[PDB]
Parts: C-alpha cells; structure tokens; sequence
C-alpha cells in the first residue's frame, strides 16, 4: 500500500514509519479519523499525520523559521518534514546504519515539533 | 498506408497499396496457418573486430588483436523465416497498379 | 449511379435532384444543364 | 528471499557472468554478478507479483505463442569477417578464432513462451559518516 | 503456499534426471550405442553359424 | 560506459537505476575473468557427459550430417568416473 | 478559395488527417463567422441532398 | 509492420535447410468415361439404341 | 551537410595551376608533384596561410580516378504537365467544382510522412473553354503555391500557349486576370523551385510533389477529371551549393573539427569556393598497406575541385597536369 | 481427486505435454501440461458420473 | 490463438473457457520443452 | 599472429604564461 512499506519479493518490509492516508479529516471522516489504537482510547488521525514510534507528527501545523534553519527541516510542515526525513530509509527497511540513522533523524523532529508547539502554546496564552 | 515504403500513388487519393484487400484467416484449421520460422531457439550472431579499445563495449586493451587499427567493427548475423500452411485460407485482393 | 426519387410538375426548375416536367418535354438534370428526351 | 521466504538455488556456470574480482577463489568478493536464464512467464509472477505494473503485466500478456542449446553466440576479439553458419552453428577461421561456436550467451528476450530474466546485482558507493560522540556519564 | 497469493501449481509432480539445464542422457541412451553394436555382431556370427 | 556510483542517494534516481540495467544487458558479456575458464570450454565438459561428441574440439575441421562415415561415434567412459564421487558425496 | 465546396473541404481534413492524426483524434473546430455558417449550411444541404 | 508480424505464433525447426509440409485430399472420386461397348465388342456411338 | 565517406576525404581546391613549388603565390593554387620513379604522388597546395602538401599516394595503391562534369552535379527541375482529360470531358461541364490537390511528400522534414497538401479550384460555367480554364487555373494555384505569404518556396507554376508552345509564360499571385491573354492555352506545368541554401547549417535539398486530381460527376458516374504526364526537366540547379557545402565539410579533417562551436572562440578558417559557379570534381581513391602481416586496407580518397568557364578548361588542364606527372591514366572530360 | 478420495497414478511420459518450464528440472514448474490419453467408458464415467 | 487470460472473472465465461480446450486441441502432436527429448526418441527407448 | 605489443598514449603541456619563461640560448643551437 506504498506508504513507508517496501512490499518487495514477496515479504512486506517496513521502517518504522506508519503513513496514514485514505481516511479523511478530522471533520470530513465521520468516525472523527482513522482511530488506530485503543491505547487516550480514541487515537485520531488524519490523511496527512505519520507516526514513528507513537509519536504522532502533526499536518496541520506549519515550520517556523527560526525552528528550520535549527536542526535543519526540509518540509514545510512537521508531518512533511518526517516525510522527507525517511527517504533514504524508505528503500532499505533492514540498513543497520539507515536504522540508525532514522532514530537519529526522528528525535531531532520530534524535539522540533515540541520547541514549535510550545511557542505556538505560549504566544496565544499571552 | 505507409507512404515510406510503399511509393506507387493511386489515381483515386492516397497510397495504392492501401487499396488492397485481404482476407488473412479463413476458417478453423486446427493448427496455426500463418507462423514465424526460427532455427534452434532464436539464434543470433553478436561480433566484435576490434583494435587496440573497444568503443562498443568500453574496453581498453587487447590481448589477442584483431587487427592493429583503432577501430571497432561490430558484426550481427540471424536466419529467419515465415510459414504459410495452406495459402488457400488466404485470399488476396490486389490492385493491378503495382504490377503483379 | 444516380438516383431521382421524384417527379415535380413545374413550369419552373424545381430541384436538382428531381426531374422537371413540362408540357410536352421531360428534362432531368446532368451534364450541369437540363436535357430533354426524345 | 523469494515469495517471502529464503530459497535456495544452485546458478548454471554457463549462466553467471562474475566481474571485477581479484584472482579470488570465492564468488562472494565479485563486485558485479549478471545472472540470465529463461524464466516462465507463472515463475515471474510467482516472484513479482509485487512489483509489476498492469502495463508489465500486458507485456506478458502480449506474447506470440510458443517455441521449444542454442540461445545465441557472440564472439569478441574475432579475427576475420569469414562466418559459416546454415543449420544453426557458426564455422569460423581454423586456427585464428574458436573455430565453431557453442551458444556463449542468451540474446533472444524469449525463447519457447519463457522469458528473458536478467538479473543484475552490484557494488555502488554509499556516502556514510564517522561520528565521534562522548559517553554523557563517563569520559568515553 | 501461505505468503504467495500466486504460488499455485497443477496436480502433476515430476522431475527430469539430466546434468545442468539440458535433456536427459538416461541409462537407456548410455548403453543403446552397445546394444546395436552386439546385434551387428550376433548376426555375423549367426551367418557364420548358418554358412 | 557505466554509470557514477559516486553520488549522493537522491541522485541515484529512477532513470539512474534504470542506466546501470540497460548497461548490462548491452555491453557486458565479456567472460573476462581471470580465475574462471570460458563458457564454450564448460559447455564442451558439460556435453561430453551427455554423450555428445564436438568434432572441431579434437582436430582441425575441413560433418554436420549424423552419420558415422564423416562422424564419430563416442563411448562416455567419463560419466562412470564422475558418478562414484557424485554417489559416496550423498552417501556421507 | 474562390468558391466554397465541401469536396474542397472534405478533401483539406481528410488528407490532413490521414497523413498526420490517429483514427479518434480527427475531431475538427472550424472556427469562422456568421455569414460562414450558412455557407457551411448550404453545401451540405447540397450533399445531402445527393 | 512490427505489430502486424507479432500476432503470429513461432516454431522452433532442428536446423536444416528445407521444411516439407504434406498436404491431404479426398479419398471419393468420379472416374470420367472413355467409352462403352455393348455386348459384341463395338463401341457406343451417340447416335445409337439403347 | 554532412556526407559519408570511406574512412577519410579531403578536399584541395585547384583554382589555378603552377606545376612548380616556387610560383605558389596566391590562395588556392595547386601544384600535382612526383617524382620520375613513379611511386608517390603528391598535391601542393598554397593554403591561405602557408604551403601545405597532401598525403602521400603510393600510385601501386590507387584504386579508381574518375573525373566528373558539372552538368551530371545539376539536379534537374522536373515539370508536371497538367490537363484535362479529352475522353473524360472536352469541354469543362457547366457545373462541377474542378479541384487540383498537389501531393507534397518531404515539407519540412526528410521523410516521406512529413508531407503538404495544397490545392487550386475553379467552379467552371456554361461556354467557359479549356484555354479559359487554364488562364483561371493557373491564377487559383498561383495565390496557393506562388503566394508571398509562404514560408518556402513551394513550386513554379507556369502556362503554356499552343501557338508558342515552347515557352512559358510564368503566373504569379499578383498575375491578374487581363495579363494572361491568350485564347491557345492547352497546359499548366507545375515545376519543381530550388529551396534555399545556407553554408554548413542547410543543405541543399528539394521537396516533390504529384498533382492528382478530384472526381466530378459526368454523366451520372464520378470519374477523375485530369491527367499529369512528366514532362523532360528544362531549368537545373547549379554545382555552387554541392560542393560549397563539400569543401566546408572536408576542411575539418585537415583542420578543426568543430566549425564555430562557442563564439568567443573560434578559428575562421578561410573557404576558398565560390558558390555562385559551377566546378568539377576529380577523386583519386586510394589505400595503404604495409610490407607485413598488416596487409588490411585503409581506404582514402582526395577530391579535387575547380571551376567550370563551361568548356572544362581549368579540370582538363589539372588532368593533364597529374596524368604526366603521376602516370595515371585519369580520362579527359 | 477422482471418486472424492485422492488417488495417485504415474503420468506417461508419452502422454504429456508439458509448456512453458523455464529451464527446470521439474514438472511442477510448467505454466501449462495438457494430458492426453485413452479412457474406457467406464472410466469416463467413474470419474465424471456428476 | 490462447485466449487473454488478463481478464476479470466474470468475463471467463463459458465460451471462453471452450477456447481454451479448442486450442489445446491437436497440440499434443509437438513438443514444447527446452528440457525434454522428443516423443519419437523416447517411444525407441521403450 | 607475428607477436607485437603495441601501446599508446595521449597527452599534452600547457605554459599559460609564456612571458614568465626566460632562457638564453646559445647562438650554434639556432637556424
């Protein structure tokens, strides 16, 4: 199904990374998203999010400035930053150094979304 | 209707090879009628007479040379043919034009 | 090779595709004029 | 790994180009292995159902009928332009070249109804990094 | 099969006893060069029996 | 010519995989290796075994037909040779 | 032209496009004016008439 | 040209230089007349009884 | 334009005659040398920037020397003649639309499948004759064919009187109804033009064509209306392109292989041929091969080239300047 | 399966036809074996009764 | 000729499933295998 | 054949500057 899977010779090898596509928005879908788990209970996704280790990265959000040219951001947005950080690890599911390199990478996004919804959090309070 | 290969013009428009009709499968025959020959599985000749490199297969240096030039001549022979059983479930319909 | 499927009474020509009939003569259309038989 | 388990498969010499190793015994220190064979058109989607879109699949689909060691012979460093061949083999000059030619490769994309897999497996470069970081507890 | 979707094969099951992708030299074809060869020489020696 | 494998992973695109393909297939099939015999000499072993005798592998050639009077006729004295040591390999 | 025929224009579109379109792609848009489709009108309603 | 010699089948032929194929017709014929005779050896002419 | 050789051509170009190494003064000149063994010969030409020899030919090692006119490098215009088909209708019928398609095979590029359809029609009427259908026909492909808006040249396009009946009196699209007055006419003869030329980057080529005809409806029964016989060529394209686009090709092999690529940096070499006259060519075709077990061919060939005063006077002059120096037999033209 | 029961017979090796193996050894490798033998009535019958 | 075999399953319907066998008719008469010796040298071996 | 060994190479030297260079030459070595 193509979304961060490498369904070749006849096995179904992934990377970690969980594409979620084909459900819906939050207010299109009618069960509210994709609902993924029963971990809350109600884990909500959309057509855009990609999740890495339970870690949910956001498509509605945008990339701050300052938080791209810190750490280093591709995408213009968090979800399409994690996107273009597993592309080398997209063809090669069992690299030892593209695994490696992916958790590596992955933190570095998920430090960033954390610096970016913090000033989002404290700006709109102030 | 090719007009490349076939250069005779009709006097009513277009190519006069294209005037023609054919009626290529007449019937059941139990067996294919019309059908490509080909010798031992396809067989085919890939040569190669070159000098001192090879520009075709990007190779420098030769042990055994062909001649002393700095060349490279490729060579490629195949035999082929084709089949038809029975002709009589073919009928051909030709303008005389192209001259039999 | 060439069909005419009516036949109009007419001091006038009527049609190119009919054949006009007067008095006395029958002229049908060919040869870009009207020709009259017999 | 084939059909998503691990096979297994012994590789017809006359079938296995090996390039790019240094006077070793061992196949494994090749940089660059071509495997031809003629493969069915039911082992080619056993193998890549996965990976072959409709449009490949037409190609399959596509195919005149029939035919069924004469795949076809290619010969390099040829000494002369003098070639004998009327019932399949060709005839060369006596003592320059190798006087006749037993197939030496497998040109014809598709012999019989089988078709032409070639398989090529290489050794590219991979741009990595050494990264030297110290041990946050002790001075490592 | 459990993981192809299109591993699927007919009832008949058989093998081909040959030597490295080719047609089979049985043990048949291996001696048939000898028994033609003992025929030929039963026979002269049936008409040296004969005559 | 063969493609650069020194590249960063984003330049070995679609196009790129597809050159080192249309490589092999075009220009190699050189059977230049310096510890392994050429496919013609294998090939000659290998029909040796199945009983089918090259008459321009044991002299100078000046037939075709398969008849003994311009044929050979060949005994396959080596494949008892070679089915001991394929037989005691799977008896161990 | 001096005098508009569709024998003129049938003959412009069908050797145009056999030398150079496909079967389905010969869909021709004749762009003009007013007074040229009532001249388009009259030549088939002498064809058709044929 | 190409597509039109792709809808045709192959056979494989064991080299040589000719291939026969052997074509059959009917076993049931009509065998046409020279002449007949009546019972004292003369010929049937045209103009004769029965 | 670019040509195709056997392993190697260059071209000297004889634009005047010495027969000695000291008298080379002038550009273009050439001087045939050999000596009295006669083993080697050899072309000194006076390049524009100094003397430069040619290759040695070993004359044990020619293989042919043919020398060719002029006349036989023109290709020739050919005519179509276009008329009405007596059998079919005498006269024009009062009311059949005439149409002439013209089949174009190579507009603009080089295949057959590149091609052009250009057409003429007259609507012909009640005692309209056939001399008045040709001066009507000739002015209805003439805005087509012979118009100012086209981009090439298409076709010439002329008539013919039966009076006359030799020359042509040619229509253009400004050619108006009153300046064709004759009442003989019997033709209309489509002939080929010569397209344009550019040294180097265009070559010289044509673009043919078939005049065929649309069906009218005599009696009841549609039948083909014209008949289009080939008449013999009268106008021919001269030598001055052919062999300006020869000389600008073989410079490179003793030269620069690239002609102006980057135009900062270029090396003007100077051409020596005129294209507006008319040359000969010479081409002495030979080989090498060595005293050993090298004893494969390597083919070369030389042309010659030199201007026609329509006699032949400068090329059968070089001939006998090479045939008594060298001992070939090349043939006189 | 003949009968409901499974069964096993040898195929002749006269009497199949077996396409498209790809080099292989084996028969259960073919993308296509026709089976062409002579059966008794009762065997066709034995077999198809259903 | 085989009949496509790219289809849906609802278009394999009975008259195509009769082409397949009408062209499986009289084609035991060759051979097809690049492993195989022919039926007119095994029929000598018997 | 004949056992000939050939071999072949290209090659090529460049002075940018040639005003950079002096010599002095000795009068016998030229003309």
């Amino acid at each position: 199904a193509f979304g961060g899977w490498l369904n070749t010779q006849g096995g179904d090898f992934t990377n970690g990374v969980t594409f979620i596509n084909e459900g819906g928005s939050h207010e299109e879908n009618p069960y509210q998203g994709i609902q993924i788990g029963v971990d809350g209970a109600p884990n909500l996704v959309e057509q855009g999010e990609v999740v890495y280790d339970d870690y949910v990265f956001s498509d509605r959000m945008e990339i701050p400035d300052d938080i791209r040219k810190e750490y280093k951001l591709r995408g213009k947005t968090f979800a399409k930053a994690a996107k273009s950080a597993q592309r080398e690890s997209e063809e090669r599911p069992n690299d030892p150094l593209s695994t490696k390199g992916l958790q590596a990478a992955m933190e570095r996004i998920a430090t960033a979304q954390e610096e970016a919804r913090q000033r989002k959090e404290a700006h709109r309070e102030g | 209707d090719d007009p490349v290969r076939n250069k005779i013009l009709h006097p009513m428009g277009g190519v006069a090879f294209s005037y023609r009709y054919d009626i290529w499968y007449i019937g059941t025959m139990d067996q294919p009628n019309i059908f490509k020959c080909k010798i031992k599985g396809d067989n085919e000749y890939r040569g190669y007479q070159w000098g001192i490199r090879n520009p075709f297969t990007g190779q420098k240096g030769n042990p055994y040379m062909s001649f002393d030039e700095d060349s490279a001549v490729i060579h490629r022979m195949a035999t082929l043919g084709v089949c038809v059983l029975d002709p009589t479930r073919t009928m051909s319909l030709i303008p005389a034009i192209l001259q039999g | 090779m060439k069909t005419l499927r009516t036949l109009k009474i007419s001091p006038n020509a009527p049609d190119i595709n009919s054949v006009w009939l007067y008095k006395g003569t029958m002229k049908y259309f060919n040869n870009g004029e009207w020709e009259t038989i017999g | 790994i084939v059909g998503g388990e691990p096979v297994i498969e012994r590789v017809n010499p006359l079938k296995i180009r090996i390039f790019k190793s240094g006077y070793s015994n061992k196949v494994e220190d090749a940089d660059m292995i071509i495997l031809e064979d003629y493969w069915s058109p039911g082992r080619v989607i056993d193998t890549y159902y996965d990976v072959l879109s409709p449009k490949d699949i037409k190609y399959i689909e596509t195919m005149p009928d029939y035919i069924g060691e004469r795949y076809g012979f290619v010969n390099q460093n040829m000494i002369g332009d003098e070639i004998t061949v009327r019932d399949g083999t060709y005839f060369f000059d006596p003592a320059n070249l190798f006087t006749e030619g037993i197939a030496n490769s497998l040109l014809p994309y598709d012999l019989a109804g089988n078709l032409r897999v070639l398989r090529l497996y290489w050794k590219s470069k991979r741009k990595i990094l050494k990264v030297k970081s110290y041990d946050p507890e002790t001075g490592e | 099969r459990l993981n192809n979707p299109s591993r699927c094969h007919f009832g008949i099951v058989g093998s081909i006893y040959n030597l490295n992708d080719s047609r089979p030299f049985s043990l048949v074809d291996m001696m048939k060069p000898y028994n033609y060869l003992y025929d030929a020489i039963h026979d002269r020696l049936n008409k040296a029996i004969a005559s | 010519n063969f493609p650069r494998q020194m590249l960063p992973f984003s330049k070995k695109t679609k196009q790129w995989r597809k050159d080192c393909l249309l490589w092999a297939n075009q220009k190699t099939f050189f059977n230049y290796s310096l510890v392994r015999k050429s496919v013609i000499h294998k090939k000659i072993n290998y029909d040796l075994l199945n009983g089918r005798l090259h008459m321009s592998d044991l002299e100078l050639v000046l037939i075709k037909a398969a008849y003994i009077p311009d044929r050979l006729q060949h005994y396959p004295i080596m494949n008892s040779k070679l089915n001991v040591l394929r037989g005691e390999e799977s008896k161990r | 032209y001096n005098t508009f025929s569709l024998k003129l224009l049938e003959d412009a579109l069908y050797e145009l496009s056999a030398s150079k379109l496909a079967m389905d792609d010969r869909l021709f848009v004749i762009k003009t004016g007013e007074r040229g489709a009532i001249q388009f009108h009259k030549e088939v309603l002498k064809t058709v008439s044929g | 040209l190409d597509t039109f010699l792709n809808s045709f089948p192959t056979r494989e032929f064991e080299d040589d230089n000719e291939y026969y194929w052997d074509v059959i017709g009917s076993s049931r014929r009509n065998i046409p007349l020279v002449e007949a005779r009546d019972e004292n050896g003369v010929v049937v002419a045209a103009n004769a009884a029965n | 334009m670019v040509i195709s050789i056997n392993q190697v051509r260059q071209l000297y170009v004889a634009k005047a005659l010495k027969a000695n190494t000291a008298a080379l003064t002038t550009a273009g000149d050439i001087v045939p040398k050999a000596d009295t063994a006669k083993t080697t010969l050899y072309f000194q030409s006076m390049s524009p920037a100094g003397i430069v020899a040619s290759d040695k030919i070993n004359l044990k090692h020619v293989l042919y020397a043919k020398a060719t006119p002029s006349e036989a490098l023109a290709h020739k215009l050919v005519r179509y003649s276009v008329t009405l088909d007596a059998d079919v209708s005498a006269t024009p019928v009062a009311g059949q639309n005439y149409i002439l398609r013209l089949a174009f095979r190579q507009y603009i590029g080089l295949s057959e499948e590149d091609q052009y359809f250009k057409y003429g029609e007259v609507i012909a009427r009640s005692g309209m004759t056939a001399s008045d259908f040709y001066k009507k026909m000739a002015i209805s492909l003439a805005k087509n064919l012979e118009n100012k808006t086209e981009s090439t040249p298409l076709v010439n396009i002329y008539l013919i009187s039966a009076a006359a009946a030799s020359t042509d009196v040619p229509v253009t699209s400004a050619t108006k109804e009153s300046d064709l007055t004759a009442t003989d006419y019997n033709q209309i003869i489509i002939e080929e033009t010569e397209q344009p030329w550019v040294l180097g980057m265009m070559p010289q080529a044509f673009i043919p064509f078939t005049p065929q005809f649309l069906t009218i409806t005599v009696d009841g029964e549609d039948r083909l209306w014209g008949v289009a016989t080939v008449v013999t060529p009268t106008k021919t394209v001269p030598d001055g392109h052919l062999i300006a686009d020869l000389e600008y090709f073989c410079m490179g092999a003793r030269g620069d292989i690239y002609r102006g690529m980057g135009y900062p940096n270029i090396i003007k070499t100077t051409y020596l041929v005129d294209p507006g006259a008319v040359y000969d060519v010479l081409d002495i075709h030979y080989f090498y091969t060595g005293s050993n077990e090298s004893v494969q061919k390597s083919e070369k060939t030389i042309t010659l080239v030199a201007v026609d005063d329509g006699s032949h006077t400068a090329m059968n002059a070089l001939i006998g300047a090479i045939n008594t120096a060298s001992g070939l037999t090349i043939a006189t033209l």
